[PDB]
């Protein structure tokens, strides 16, 4: 209802965790659990690649379509581009559907 | 056929060199206009003579005025058979499969 895609079985989840690695244990055997642990944390990097199918545009139509552009009058700024603090901010919300077919 | 009206009286001859052009839209990249029950049928009984319906489509509107997203369709744009007297048309179609209509 939202929208995309459903799926029976979609791409699964990926969990990941960085196991424990404990501080000293006591000399004197304990039957407790060990609730000391080392304060740590990972980095790496991720990729994900997608392979798309396209259906492209048959339309014998005459006049020009409709088409998303980025309008042209000066701005401080640049849409979809990064502010000058260095953050990224995405102006509009961009649809899908722009060329038409008939009905 | 040409046709010449001159002071109220017209004399219909023929025309050998000239063509009637023929497509069909095999790709539905025309509005179908069939599926609507409109009038324009080959007559049910064989004998009569029967005029071919004009064509015409609806697109988007905002009451009268034209919407951005309206389209316009040539039909000159498609490549059609140009037929004289001496040439004919044909073709072929497969129905996909459709359930039977249940006459009971």
């Amino acid at each position: 209802l939202m929208g995309g895609f459903g799926m029976k079985h979609p791409p699964p989840q990926i969990l990941i965790k960085n196991t424990p690695v404990p501080a000293d244990p006591p000399t004197a055997f304990n039957k407790d659990k060990l609730n000391s642990f080392i304060t740590q944390y990972s980095t790496g990097q991720v990729s994900v690649e997608i392979e798309w199918e396209l259906q492209k545009e048959n339309s014998k139509r005459w006049n020009p379509e409709i088409q998303y552009t980025s309008n042209y009058y000066k701005s401080n700024n640049v849409e979809f581009a990064v502010n000058t603090e260095g953050v990224y901010s995405e102006p509009r919300p961009i649809g899908t559907r722009y060329l038409t077919r008939n009905l | 056929k040409e046709v010449t009206d001159n002071n109220g009286v017209k004399t219909i001859a023929n025309n050998l060199t000239s063509t009637v052009q023929v497509f069909t839209d095999s790709d539905y990249q025309l509005p179908y206009v069939l599926g609507s029950a409109h009038e324009g049928c080959l007559p049910p009984f064989p004998a009569d003579v029967f005029m071919i319906p004009q064509y015409g489509y609806l697109t988007l509107n905002d009451g009268s005025q034209a919407v951005g997203r309206s389209s316009f369709y040539c039909l000159e744009y498609f490549p059609s058979q140009m037929l004289r007297t001496g040439n004919n048309f044909q073709f072929s179609y497969e129905f996909e499969n459709v359930p039977f209509h249940s006459s009971y």
